[PDB]
């Protein structure tokens, strides 16, 4: 069981290769299973035996573009996998947020947002949808756009072509822009709060 | 409950309290 692992690991320990080894008590595909049963954050696993005493197990794991509701994450794929948080929270990235089926959805969303928010610099630390399909952003600067159920892309473009007249004012008043509710036919009403 | 605040908002332009409207 003398063991030797190829792949790009960042969060699988050796130790969690051994101690799912030493879990049976043998076939390579027992094992392979195993592995993939014991560690969630795996992808693909092959296990080649190799003579004298060897194992030669390739790893692939999940690669997370986000965190997934809080304790998961969720990879550019879709894959809803979790890591003990031990492991995770060095890591700064975004937060989703959905129902629980939903991931592929948020995520669709995700990208098309974030991606036109990029376009004007913004970028997403947080994206939320609710069970009815309401979405409420978070920007890096800690603004909240709550963007309601309706045209998200629509709403999300007047926040971008009214930021700078919502910026000259916040800096006048001498005030952060808190949150922005887009759920309007034309308008967006602004939440301030006092300077930290 | 946010689906009344929802409609609140977009069926009548209602806002809470110190907060500024644009309309665009």
């Amino acid at each position: 069981s003398k063991l030797v692992l190829t792949g790009e690991r960042h969060y699988t320990r050796n130790d969690d290769i051994r101690q799912s080894i030493l879990a049976l008590g043998q076939d390579v595909n027992i094992i392979q299973t195993q592995i993939e049963q014991r560690l969630p954050w795996i992808k693909q696993v092959s296990v080649r035996k190799q003579w004298p005493d060897e194992l030669k197990i390739h790893l692939v794991e999940y690669v997370p573009i986000a965190r997934w509701n809080d304790q998961h994450m969720v990879d550019a794929e879709g894959n809803t996998f979790s890591v003990p948080p031990e492991r995770t929270s060095k890591q700064v990235l975004p937060m989703l947020y959905g129902p629980e089926g939903s991931a592929n959805e948020v995520l669709q969303g995700y990208r098309e947002m974030g991606q036109m928010l990029a376009k004007d610099r913004f970028t997403l630390k947080e994206a939320a949808m609710t069970a009815r399909r309401s979405w409420q952003l978070t920007l890096n600067n800690d603004i909240k756009l709550n963007l309601g159920r309706g045209d998200t892309m629509k709403r999300l473009a007047r926040f971008v072509e009214l930021y700078p007249v919502l910026q000259q004012q916040a800096q006048t008043d001498g005030k952060r822009i808190s949150y922005v509710d887009l759920r309007y036919d034309s308008g967006a009403a602004v939440g301030w709060a006092p300077l930290p | 409950q946010e689906a009344l605040e929802e409609r609140a908002r977009n069926e009548l332009s209602l806002t809470r309290p110190g907060e500024t409207f644009y309309r665009l």
